[PDB]
């Protein structure tokens, strides 16, 4: 019973001061909320390319945020109602995307500076539970792995160092020897990760010198049960699960070494695995012809998260662009794999 | 360049890369002690995929040969061609694995594995640029298929780029030789399907129907058998081994003839085959051989190609062929027989052509095809794991090894998975 909902959103970075030195054109304008447009910067010369005008390229969301869009709006007008689902008793799932080099880390997860949308993401959290707790005791599990050449590192306790999947009696999925944190605060948690960003397998990469080598999965269980202990409940365990996916990489004619051919390899594979699951499951939940078997298979990463993508969840695409023409082929292949993400010609 | 290492694990793994080794050196003018009596220049010139070159003019299989069973191993030295091994890459342990996957996988066979990693890292040093690995093994034992896998988990961790090949000969339905054939079959299979980039899969009681039937053979014996599997084994690397006029290796036929990831697993096919009477009536023409690869009753895994669809097919073609009337002839097969084909891959079919023809034939060819009725073999045995975990029949055993019900858990649903995708796909 697939009912996959999915919400697309993008935050466009504003115009760095590096890039305005540099001589970026603005390439991205926002049309509507709905809407954006990649001004591909054609020379046009032929009488061909000033017909077609393919300079105005365009894109679907949800959501499209401008330059002056920050960690506390995207929070609030995509996130917020995830958070919700989880506390509802439902799972959610968040997705950072785009070219390495994006600044998706710092958006969504931070790294003890620049809080991101998961610091938003459970100061509301516990707010709403700590109140809730009054009656339903609640506990606010937190486990953070490292998704690396199909390999889950425990990031928060690395001593576990590369674990494998197993399915649960109900076919739900464990990373095994994960480390599980209780929690009643977003300073608990949120140092916590931080904390675990430490043992991230990272690399000084000519696009990022930060470039995770891996997805970064966050996985907060807001488990709850009346706080009459002696009586049979029905309780819940809501999935909170945020998603730092590696990005993506086109850097291989200079990254010559080794290790990165193959991290860029399983990174780009994996990034597509979920964009055919997300295919899959919009297909799916838009009640298509297309019925078969979900390829949650195809990656470590979407067998994880098949938990929440395929029931009656809430998750969300958050893809992060640049507005500079310097950028220009990282911002198109950025914006058209949210585009696939989200498969709605409403645009 | 592009040196192969070759590896056997189990019973039947060795005596069918036996039989391999006795094919190739043959081909390659290789005699019993090692030295080359060819006469021609070509037969040497890539000698260095399969051979190292030792000291004095002889040449060695990279092979490594494991069990868990010292007895398999002295048959094999025993054997026509068992003094061209290489004494330190016998690998053996004392006990055995009593077809137990567990025990071929957790426990004696972890013993065990070391040495072979050891033996393997070796082989790989020694060649200049190693493409990749070939086992040859079961699924329905304990060593060849619980060893084996481990091995393979081992050698794809320190080689994650390199092309992983299985030759796997399946437990049948109606021939069943073993109790816990499924539990074995299962356990492997799930392994399989995360750590190989292709796997062949060899069935007994189609062999033995095309014997029977094809060959018109009074008497198989297993040696018999095996002969055909090393045929095929001989085929897919053929443009490796010798010149030709479209070229294709291990790489090229998987990127070629898997276009998901997790579908690997070939139905294999070999051509031509005829008795000794039914000889001196045929052509040996292009067309011919086309016909018999493609039939039903030709085809190496006991599935009915009629029940599915064909993904993708991989012709391998040995002799002097004019290349038109080849692709005429594939050309032909896929309009005619339109619905046996899937319609969203056009040109299903991919040719690769070796001037080099195999001994005592002026033109051969071996078939390597993706068919969704593969998920048959994949059902039936789903089903009997089914059958015999519902009661937890003979569990205890594997439990005692050490073994998780959760594995078998874990593996009959990926396995089922698979199944489904296959059929989606159809
Ligand atoms: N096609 C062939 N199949 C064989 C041959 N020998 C055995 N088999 C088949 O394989 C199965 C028996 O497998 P094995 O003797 O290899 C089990 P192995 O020695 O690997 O582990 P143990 O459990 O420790 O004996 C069964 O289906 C046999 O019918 C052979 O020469 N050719
Ligand atoms: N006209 C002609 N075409 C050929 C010949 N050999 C191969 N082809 C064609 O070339 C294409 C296959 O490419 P190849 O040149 O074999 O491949 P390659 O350039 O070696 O590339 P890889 O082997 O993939 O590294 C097909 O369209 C063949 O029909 C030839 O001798 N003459
Ligand atoms: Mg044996
Ligand atoms: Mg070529």
């Amino acid at each position: 019973d697939i009912t996959y909902n999915m919400n697309v959103v993008i935050r466009c970075r504003p115009m760095s001061i590096s890039e305005k030195n540099d001589g970026a054109k603005n390439v991205i304008k926002i049309l509507e909320n709905k809407m954006v447009v990649l001004l591909d910067p054609s020379d046009n010369s032929d009488n061909v390319l000033r017909q077609n005008r393919s300079r105005e390229k365009k894109y679907v969301f949800d959501y499209v945020f401008d330059e002056n869009s920050s960690q506390e709006d995207v929070y609030n007008n995509s996130v917020k109602c995830l958070i919700d689902a989880v506390i509802k008793g439902y799972n959610s799932t968040v997705f950072a995307y785009g070219a390495t080099g994006a600044g998706k880390t710092h958006t969504i997860i931070g790294y003890k500076n620049e809080p991101g949308i998961m610091m938003m993401i459970l100061k509301d959290l516990f707010e709403r539970i700590k109140m809730l707790q009054i009656m339903n005791e609640y506990k606010v599990k937190c486990s953070f792995i490292e998704i690396y050449n199909e390999n889950i590192c425990d990031l928060l306790n690395p001593s576990n160092e590369y674990l494998d999947v197993r399915e649960d009696p109900i076919k739900g999925v464990t990373v095994s020897n994960i480390f599980e944190v209780c929690t009643t605060s977003v300073e608990e948690i949120m140092e916590l990760i931080h904390t675990g960003n430490r043992n991230r397998t990272q690399e000084p990469t000519d696009a990022n010198k930060t470039s995770s080598r891996s997805h970064g999965v966050l996985q907060v269980i807001v488990e709850e049960t009346e706080k009459g202990q002696g009586v049979y409940q029905q309780t819940k365990r809501g999935k909170l699960c945020v998603i730092d996916l590696a990005g993506s990489e086109r850097a291989s004619q200079t990254n010559n070494k080794g290790m990165r051919m193959l991290e860029g390899a399983n990174i780009n594979r994996s990034l597509l695995a979920l964009g055919n699951v997300i295919n899959a499951l919009v297909l799916r939940s838009k009640g298509n012809s297309k019925s078969n078997f979900i390829p949650f298979r195809d990656s470590k990463l979407t067998r994880l998260l098949k938990d929440s993508l395929g029931g009656n969840c809430k998750t969300v695409m958050i893809a992060n662009i640049s507005p500079s023409h310097l950028s220009y082929e990282d911002t198109h292949n950025t914006l058209k794999y949210a585009n696939r993400a989200k498969n709605i010609k409403n645009v | 360049m592009r040196e192969i290492v070759h590896i056997q694990a189990g019973q039947c793994g060795n005596q069918i890369g036996a039989k391999f080794w006795e094919v190739i050196s043959d081909e390659h003018g290789i005699d019993p002690t090692g030295s080359y009596h060819g006469d021609s220049d070509l037969q040497l010139e890539r000698i260095n995929v399969y051979y190292n070159e030792a000291a004095g003019n002889k040449y060695v299989p990279r092979a490594i040969l494991v069990d868990l069973e010292p007895g398999t191993m002295d048959s094999v030295r025993s054997g026509p061609f068992g003094q061209i091994f290489r004494p330190d890459n016998f690998v053996f342990g004392q006990s055995g694995a009593g077809n137990n996957w567990a025990k071929g996988h957790y426990t004696e066979g972890a013993e065990l594995v070391d040495s072979v990693l050891d033996v393997v890292r070796k082989e790989s040093e020694s060649c200049d640029c190693l493409q990749g690995f070939q086992l040859t093994h079961s699924l329905g034992g304990g060593t060849g298929s619980g060893m084996g896998t481990l091995l393979i988990s081992k050698i794809r961790e320190e080689y994650p780029d390199r092309i992983m090949n299985t030759f796997s000969v399946v437990p049948s339905p109606k021939v069943s030789d073993t109790v816990v054939e499924p539990y074995n079959a299962t356990l492997s299979v799930h392994q399989l399907v995360e750590n190989t980039d292709e796997t062949y899969c060899i069935d007994n009681e189609a062999l033995y129907d095309i014997c029977f039937r094809t060959l018109k053979l009074t008497t198989p014996t297993y040696g018999d058998l095996n002969h055909l599997v090393s045929a095929t084994m001989s085929g897919v690397t053929t443009c490796l081994r010798f010149p030709g006029q479209l070229n294709a290796d291990l790489r090229k036929l998987a990127v070629n003839m898997v276009p998901f990831p997790r579908l690997h697993f070939f139905m294999p096919g070999f051509a031509p085959l005829t008795s000794r009477g039914s000889q001196q009536y045929r052509a040996l023409t292009v067309p011919e051989l086309t016909q018999q690869m493609f039939d039903a009753k030709n085809m190496m895994a006991a599935c009915d190609p009629r029940h599915g669809r064909y993904l993708t097919v991989a012709a391998v073609f040995r002799g002097r062929m004019s290349m038109k009337e080849v692709d005429e002839q594939m050309l032909n097969v896929q309009n005619k027989n339109s619905s046996y084909f899937v319609e969203w891959i056009p040109n299903n079919v991919k040719t690769a052509v070796c001037d080099i023809p195999p001994r005592g034939l002026k033109m051969s060819a071996t078939f390597i095809g993706n068919s969704t009725a593969i998920q048959e073999l994949f059902k039936r045995i789903s089903e009997q794991f089914t059958a015999m975990f519902r009661r937890k029949a003979f569990l205890h055993w594997y439990t005692g090894e050490g073994m998780d019900e959760m594995e078998f858990t874990e593996a009959e649903s990926n396995m089922n998975d698979l199944v489904s995708e296959y059929q989606q796909y159809q």
